Order: C-alpha cells, then structure tokens, then sequence
C-alpha cells in the first residue's frame, strides 16, 4: 500500500544543543496541502518539485518558514492520477535525497529551473534525468509505479534525511519528487486526451527555531 | 565451473574504498629568482575520475584520511636534502613564498624528512563541521553558486626544501591517499554521461551517450 | 635491545595495515547523528531491481528503448524478445545496477531473477511464454522446444506482473519471450503495448578480487 | 623432518630474471614477467611428480645495475591480479590504477619482499588437465594464472639505468594429492609433454652382461 | 581380490553450493556396460580408454551426460582375459587421473588419439607411456596384475578425483585405463594366436545437474 | 625505545622463517574440497614396489629390459641374473621409485626387500635359488658357495612370487639368482619365460640433507 | 552393442557350463 522511505516513521529531534525551545506546531500547519492538477499527454516528459520550496509562501508553512533560520521535517507525498479503463501507461514516482539539477550544452541552471515553486518544472532529458544519472537504475530511492491497469495512487512518506539536524527551509532544499512516465500514453480516437495529476502533501513532524521580525 | 560461494568480506563498504591510489601531483622547481620554489595542492578527492566515480555512488561520507608522499628528482638520483611538508588547516592563510612567515606558525604541523629516508607517512582526521562530507548539495551557500558547500575543505600541503640559498633541485611529489573507517549513508546511480567540468554534474546534452551498446534485433541474443 | 632488519624494510607497500601518525593530535571531530540510509555493503545494492534495455537497438534513441514493444499484428508463437543472461558483460545487463557494480569484482557467482510487467490498457487479455534455456543450449528456435524447458505460462487478465528465476549464472543462458495468444482488444482500445524489463540478483550472490572499471 | 612435503618445496631459488634498460626513446622503460613456476626444470621436474597442488607464496626482488653501483633510485613492483590489463608503457594509466598493489622501495634499501596468496577458481592448481577449455588447445587450463609484476623506475625525464630483476619464490603451506612417476625422457617445449620419440633414451646406464654385478 | 583406488568408496556431493537439486539415477543407468573384447596378440603394444569417453553416446549415460553441464560420477572397473593353460604373459591394468598424451617427433596430437571413444586407441610407445614417463615407476597408480598362471580378472573401484566437484564430461575426461602386456605372449604352435581381454564398467553414484533442449 | 642492530641486519638469506607483507588483505581463497590421495611426506613414496631393469644390457631396446630371461636351455647351476643392491647409485635401481627420489637428499640408511614373480605357463616346472651377500663380500662363483648364506629355494608350481628382505644398507650387496633344478616343460608348451624384478623400501628407511638431482 | 542395452547376460565357459534366461510373460513375439 505506502512505501515507506528507509523505514524510519520520522520523528522530532533528540536532545541536541543550542535548544534549551523550537516551536512544535499542531494541525494548522499540518493539514493536507492540494497542488495543482498537471496534465499528463502523449508528449509529455515528466515533472519535479524540490522539497520544502513547494510550501514555501503558502499557508501557515510559509508564514512559518520564511520567517525561522532552523527547520526539520518530514512529509508523506500522496500522488494520484485518474485515468478511465480505456487509457494505459506507467509513471515512475520517487523521493530523491539532493536531487541536484545539472546544466547542458557543455552553463549553469537558472533560479526557476532548479527552484521551481508550487508550478514544478519539466525535464529535458528525463533519461538521464537532468544530471547525467540514468533513469535505468533511479529504483535506488523510495519508489512506487502508478500503472494504470492496477493502481492510481502512490503513498511515499520521507523521514528528514540530512548531515546537519536544522537547516534553514529557503536557501537548502533537502529532496525532490519525481513523476516520469517511462512508458507512454495511448487511447483511442474519443476518449479524453489529457489526464490529471494531484498530489497531496502532509507534513508530519516540523519544527521551527527562532523567530524573525 | 564455479560451484561455491565466494567471500562477502571483499564486497562492505569499508574494502571498497581500501587501498591507497594517486590522487595528486605537483612540482617545485627550485632555483633562482624567476622560479617559486614551493607547491601547495588542495586536498580533495574529486581530482581523478574513478575515484570520483566511486564516491558520487553516495551522497553522505565520513572517512579519516592519511597520506603517503611519493618524491623524487626529475632524473631520480637522490642526494640529501631536507624537506619541509606543512599542513594549513581549513581557515588558516596559504604561504606566500618560499621564505614567507607562513612556514614558521606553529599551528600548522609540518613534517621534516629528507629525500633518502623512506616516504613520510601522517594522517589526518575528519575535518567537516557538518557530521559528513557532502557531494551532492541541492542549495546555495547564502550562476556559478548553485551547489557549492564549503563544508568539504580539508586543507593543503606546501610541499618546500629547507634550505638558505636556493638549491637547484627540480622535485616532483605524488601524494597516495587512503581512506580509512569509511561510512556512506544514502546511495544513488552510478553516472552513465562523461565529465565536463570538475564540480558540477554538466553532461552535454548535444550528445546523450546510451548505457548499452547496440545490436542487430530484439530477436536475437547474440550480441 | 639487539634487532636485526629483515628485507622489506624502507618499502611503501600500498594495501598495508601499518598505522600512521596523526597530525593533529588533541582533536574532536564532529560527533555522529542519525542518518537514514547507511549502505554497510555493496552486496545490498545488487538486489535491487532496476530497469533492463532489452531494446537496445539502433531506431530506440531515448526512453523507447526500456521497453519491449507487443503488438497486435503479430500472431501466435513469434518470438516478442530474446535476450541473454549476462550481469557484467556487454548488453541488457550494462544498464542495470547488479551489471554496473560487476565491471568491478573480477569474479561472480549467484543466482539471479528477472521480472516482467506489463503496460496495456485494463481491457486488454493475452498470454506469453516465459522459457529460460540452461548455459549450455542455444535459444529455442520454436515454441515447442520452448515449452519443454523451465517456461512460464504468463497470462495479462489475471497478472500484470511475473517474475523468473535463473538459477546459479557465472562469469551464458537466454530467456526468450514468446506469443502464446495474440493480443486481443475490445473495439475503441489502442492495439500496442510495452512490456519492461527488470532484474537483480538473489541473497546468495557473490563477488571476488577487485579491479578497476571500464567506464 | 626433511622428508615431508613441506621442506621439499621449502627454500627459495631463482625463477625468473627480468631486464629495464631504461633510456631515450627506442628502448621500452618497463618489464614484466608472468608468473609461472614451470620456467626452469628443476622446479618442473619436481612438481609434476604431484598433479593437485595448493600453495601460498612469497616474493623477494634483488636488483642490482649493469655494473653493480647502486645510487638510491626509486622504483615501482607493481601486481596486476589476474583478469587485469597489463601496462603498455612507462607512462601509461596502468600504473595508477588503485587496484594493482605496487611496492616503492629504492635501490639502497634490503630488497622488497611481499606475499601472493592462493589465486585460482579451482581448489587446487592442476599441473595436468586431460580436456578443452571450450591441435594447439590441448591440455591448457586457465585455472593456473597468477598474474605479472612490470618493474619501473619511478622518475620524471629518463634516467638512463640499465637494470635487471632477479625474482626469487618461495613455496609456503604445500598440499600435493595425487603422485605420479618422475619424467624420465628430456623436456622440448614448456607447457606440453612432448618427448622426441626418435630417440628414446633410456632409465638406466647399460653394463656388459646381466650376469656380472659390477657396473 | 578388488583393488581400491586411494581406500575411498565414492559417495555423493556433500552440502555443495548452487544444487538447492541434482538428479540421482537409477540402476537404468548403473547396468554393467560390457565393452569390445581386444585382442591380444604376440606384437600387441597396449591400449587404453578414457573415461567417462568411452561411455558417451552409448546407452542411458550417452543421453545424460550429453544433455547436462555438471557430472560426477564414480566407476567400478573388470577387466578379463580368457586363456588356456598353454598360454603364458602378463598384463598391468592401472588406472592414470588426468592422463595426458603428449606428442611426439621433436606436433601435437589429434582428436581421436587422445579422445579415442569405445575402441580405445593403442600405444606407439608403451615403455614411456607415450608421455615420457616411464612404465618403471608406473605402479603408483591403483593397478593389477593379470599374470596368466595365475588369474584372470582384475577389479578397480575408482572414485571421483578432481578439484571442482562437478565438471562436464564431454570436454574433461578425469582418469584413463591401461592395459599394457609388460611380458610378451607366446604359445606353441595349434594354439590360439589372439586372446580377448573384455572391459565391463559400472558407474556407482552418478549425478547430473542442469537439463538441455 | 631504544635499540641496537646487530650483524647481520640487511641480508637476505634463502631457508629462513620471517613472514612477508600480504599483497591482497581481505581476499578469501576458494575452500578446499576433499580430494583422494593426499601425500604428506614423500618416505611413503619409496614404499611402492616399482619394476626393476635387471636386464640393461646394451641390445635391449625397450621394455625387453624389465625381464629376466629364463631359458630351458641353461643347465643346473648357471647363474640366472645378477645385480647389485644400490639404491641411489647407478644400474638397475635408477629406474625405480626409490632410486629416483633419492638422487635429492644426499644420504640414507634403512631396510629394503626385493620382489620376484615368474611370467611363465601354468604347465611349467623348476626351482631357482635367491641368495644375498652381505656388502663386504663379491658375489659367489659357485651356487654352493651362495647356498651357505641368506638363500631362499623359490620353486614355480607352488608359488609364483617370491620376496627377499634386504637388511639396512647405506651409502654394497650383491643378490644373484642360480638355476636350482632346469626349467621342465610338458609337450606343446614353449621353453621360454621371463621373471619381472620389484623393489622398495621398508618402514625404517629415512633420508637426510638436501641436495638437487643430476637428471 | 545394440544388444548389449537390453536383457544381456555375459556367459563364459570356464567358470559355467550351464546358463538359463527367463523370458517375462509371452502371449499369442520376443526374439532371443
């Protein structure tokens, strides 16, 4: 049913120094945040979000984390797509720890293509996957397919996976999420030519330390 | 043929990165007033490309180090002379000459041996803030500044021959790294395109190099 | 004390276990936390399973050559794909991650498995063949002689997913994917599909001296 | 004490000599040598009176010059394991693959002495194989490699030595199965048992008459 | 009465990797297999058979050991001359593991002098073994006499003695059977110039793993 | 610490028991199988009973030098064959087993015994007589002379091998072999036959100091 | 040799002088 990231069940920090301190906050920030719908057609390539900038000026999480120099978190990422009986291909969604686009032509990337937003961007070279690393073995990570003739939801949940126990939500994006379709998508002539991609995000185990303006 | 089980203790992490291999090369040429007469090397591991290949397989690492250094003449008749190999810790000022006051702080520890002794052997511990050395960081330290993480200095090395009026030796030093208790968290897959630059993931999209070469049919297995 | 200098003495000798001296004494490092992940050995990675180009043709050029194409033109018994068993030499394999970290390792012996899903519509119903011939044969030139070996009678209807295991592979053994039904399709469903290819190695996979890769 | 397996394969001799002559262009710079134990016949003769064998052994270099002078120049032993590439100059990237272990020891020092476990995929070396490895591919068994050393002076612009390697080895913790007769007939080639049947010589020195003990 | 070879009595494959697995035929296959009778004559020069050769394409083991890449198997050798009480000689009867035909003139040899089959080939050269190693010193190996005034019949059991515990008996065949005359035969004049010498072979405990076509 | 070095400090001295630097740490041979035979000393060599060439004369030519003519025109008392006991010098013990390995290790002192058996038919009839001399004495002239010493009446109807126990030579003994009574044949039978020589050596049979063969 | 595979029985003379074969379950054929 979920596929859980390196079987950990995120929890808050221990004992560390420098606090006492940190905010826990309760289910005002950790409700179900809907993205948008991405349509998925024929000549599509695939699409990433770079974690925690999805959230970030939206809500009570950016409210939170533009304003805190310390953050620690873990998500649980709930991707569905929905599809009729008469449509088929494949996606291949998973959670890639410093996913760190690279740059073409022989030129580094630009602010929008590495941090995208809420509106994430779309792959050039999704099998190499925008750094030289082929998507051929990209089952390393926290994966799960969606095929359309068995399942339509995928349900990762990502523990805080970093050197250092807080780091700040603005300038160090900690994972990215991908959703490739590696195969393509086929329908006959009448059915609806573009299908829908929701993903829901709920933050698990935030905290936040100190406090700005 | 084969019908036993090999041994398991070849394939952990701690023999994979084991034995000790050339990451570095530089040259004095000592003697007179046009040249320097001191080389320094930044130490890091991304240098040589089957080293980095190894260690980009991972993005967490936390390894002690020590170093062998390999030096001798330009022809290899070795008469004695004695050597001074410093070493600059991260946040500490490089030397700027031969006869600079950089090589006469005594915080940073320099190792006197000759060109006829045995190669001089030290070691040198793990020297990150963080809790491991990170290869791939996905942010900016506050174009050319995305993924760069100074968090990975280690230092340098000054190799330089103590002398007082400018022998005129011409020296080589090959400095052998090894990497010792040896922990890597999180994997990833092995890098498939070739190399462009030296810290950055560029791969030349112009020409997307496959993972598999080709064949005639998918009918046919033999290859 | 007397002591007497055997020959080996003034040697650097690299794979040696002599200590070193260290350079700064007196030194804390950083103390550890608690990193999700620690890889304690490379045998654990070539267990996973990645995607394997079966296709590897000359026309493929992208991601069109992960996937093994099923048509509804072609009939019964008409040989979908054929690929060899091979982790480590030039082939299907070379994308995998249990053929990457083999271009080490000069020496392997283990057992292996392959598995297969399929990628059509929810409507659609076949069947296929899924023969593994033992290292010493050749591929089967018929479906007959196909059916006589380790086959699998692997239907669309009931599983979309079914893997093979290949037993004891050392440093060569084909498995062949053969039409057992045409693929069959109700009126206004698309008539091709894809099958991908995986594969990784089993618990008792084994890996010898060691040796720089080929890139 | 003396008569057991072990100290009759117990001492080290000679088994190959190996020559550098670096300098300038048309010379080569480097040397290597495969390593076998049936180069000279009497450690031949000695083991094919076993078939199965099972040792470990230990390597010592004794290099001198042309004329004997020795100034301190450092060198390189290095090992390529077998399965690896052999270098193909003096200066090519086989010398600094982390893979090979190379012993840097001068000239002046006592000489570099290291040790070479048990290196094949079998249990045993086999000294005699009655098979093919699928007129010239008769009787080989490539179950019997060791690998190479390639002895190289390490510097920069040449120097113009000319050396030789002298290869000493000696066999440790011998285990022989099976025996077999003593060659009687002289050798002709290396790895094959080829005799010279137009001239059978004889086992025994002839006497006058078998009547007469006196020889 | 029976010699045995190196005090053995063969056995199957103790707790091998990579077999679980291996099948262990029946008696369909352990028959005794009665080969050619040879005859013996006063210029005969010896002869010889490798095994497991002389029981390919012969029979149940001729339709396993052709369609399986592993094999292990142990034998049970009788070799019979029937002479009168006017006939007088002797024969040694040695089992060789890995015997090795060399090549002679200063040229090595073919296909069927060293794989020679069910008629097993005759030696050019039987006082060096045709391998340059003396028949002097060959009662090393596990042998009999048949000396005619005194028997006839001459019983080796032979294990199985290699260092891979499986291998594929077409291309590696494990130890040869001599049948050398050291002392001449002669015999008045009516007697019966040839003297047959009948080979029956019984495998004990073979096994074969993998299955082709 | 301090310490001092003694003479003798860089040599390097074959036949000595200082360990060597492991080339390859961490690398697990293959294990070790059962395998028939295991020689632990090569003493257990020079037990087998091996053939004998009595007859190295000069017309022999091939394996009519392993047999001992016996002839039924030879009368009563004439001195069948003759030869020396001396394992290690030149004549017939230079094709034997223990003859062979005991041109290494220079010297030897223990018991050996002699195996005789007749090649004859089943029909035939006689006696001979097999005696030793100690080795300060030559060999008899007469059968009767060599009947007062360490003789054994073997006959051919009762037994067919006969064995003579040779005690403790070292680094000579001249055992002969007499016609007792002629060589007595029915009609239609032929008149000739042959006696094959054995030898080894007994249990108390040891070897000292090392030494390389002259081929 | 294409006997040899079926329900032989090596008879020699010296040792025997008499040897019988039973033949399994005739009915109304079986070459000997």
């Amino acid at each position: 049913n979920i596929v859980l990231a390196y079987g950990e069940w995120p929890e808050y920090c221990p004992d560390t120094d420098a606090t006492a301190k940190p905010t826990r906050p309760d289910v005002s920030v950790n409700r179900f945040y809907t993205l948008d719908s991405k349509m998925w057609q024929e000549n599509s390539t695939g699409w990433y979000w770079k974690f925690p900038d999805v959230l970030n000026k939206t809500g009570v999480f950016g409210q939170n984390a533009q304003f805190h120099y310390l953050y620690r978190s873990g998500f649980c990422l709930h991707v569905q797509c929905n599809a009729s009986k008469f449509h088929q291909g494949a996606l291949l969604v998973a959670v890639i720890p410093e996913f760190v686009i690279a740059g073409r032509g022989s030129p580094h990337p630009g602010f929008t293509t590495t941090f995208p937003g809420t509106t994430g961007a779309t792959f050039y070279d999704p099998y190499v996957l925008d750094s030289g690393v082929p998507l051929s073995q990209a089952l390393i990570y926290p994966h799960q397919w969606i095929n359309l003739r068995t399942n339509n939801c995928a349900t990762v949940i990502v523990p805080y996976i970093n050197a250092v126990p807080f780091d700040s939500a603005i300038n160090h994006s900690n994972f990215g999420l991908i959703v490739i379709p590696v195969s393509p998508l086929k329908y006959s002539s009448g059915a609806t030519t573009a299908i829908p991609i929701t993903i829901t995000i709920a933050p698990l185990n935030s905290e936040f330390g100190g406090l700005r303006q | 043929c084969v019908v036993n089980r090999n041994g398991v203790l070849e394939t952990t992490i701690n023999h994979f990165f084991s034995r000790s291999g050339l990451v570095g090369v530089v040259n004095l040429t000592d003697g007179g007033t046009d040249t320097t007469g001191y080389a320094t090397w930044d130490i890091d591991i991304m240098g040589f490309v089957q080293l980095r290949r190894k260690c980009e397989m991972f993005t967490y690492m936390r390894f002690n180090a020590e170093f062998t250094f390999v030096t001798t003449t330009e022809n290899g008749g070795a008469r004695p002379y004695m050597l001074q190999y410093m070493y600059v810790p991260p946040g500490a000022p490089k030397p700027t000459g031969r006869d600079a006051f950089q090589w006469q702080t005594a915080t940073n520890p320099s190792v006197f041996v000759k060109l006829t002794d045995p190669p001089a052997q030290v070691s040198v511990p793990f020297m990150s803030p963080a809790s491991a050395y990170q290869w791939f960081y996905d942010g900016y330290p506050t174009n050319t500044t995305y993924g760069l993480c100074p968090n990975n200095m280690m230092g340098t090395f000054a190799v330089r021959v103590v002398s007082r009026e400018a022998s005129q030796l011409k020296l080589q030093t090959r400095v052998y790294m090894k990497l010792k208790h040896v922990r890597a968290w999180v994997p990833r897959p092995i890098r498939s395109q070739p190399y462009l630059l030296k810290n950055f993931p560029n791969y030349d999209s112009s020409k997307i190099t496959n993972s598999a070469r080709d064949r005639s049919s998918i009918k046919q297995a033999n290859m | 004390i007397p002591a007497e200098l055997r020959p080996g003495t003034n040697q650097f000798l690299t794979t040696d276990d002599g200590t070193a001296a260290p350079i700064l004494p007196g030194f804390t490092p950083t103390p550890t936390i608690h990193i999700p992940g620690e890889v304690h050995s490379l045998l654990e990675l070539c267990r996973v399973e990645t995607i394997l180009e079966v296709n590897n043709t000359t026309e493929a050029t992208g991601l069109t050559r992960l996937l093994i194409p099923v048509s509804s033109q072609n009939k019964a018994d008409e040989l979908c794909a054929a690929f060899m068993v091979d982790p480590g030499r030039i082939g299907p394999w070379q994308s995998t991650l249990v053929g990457q970290i083999c271009r080490y390792y000069t020496q392997w012996s283990g057992s292996l498995k392959v598995t297969f899903m399929f990628t059509g519509s929810f409507m659609a119903t076949g069947k296929m063949l899924v023969a593994y011939s033992p290292p010493g044969s050749a591929q089967p030139a018929n479906r007959e002689t196909a059916m006589l070996g380790t086959h699998v009678i692997w239907d669309f209807g009931l599983q979309s997913s079914v893997s093979l295991v290949i037993p004891w592979i050392s440093n060569a053994g084909v498995v062949t994917l053969w039409y057992q039904t045409n693929y069959v399709v109700p009126p206004e469903t698309p008539g091709e599909a894809y099958i991908i290819a995986m594969g990784a190695a089993q618990d008792n996979f084994t890996l010898k001296i060691c040796k720089d890769t080929d890139e």
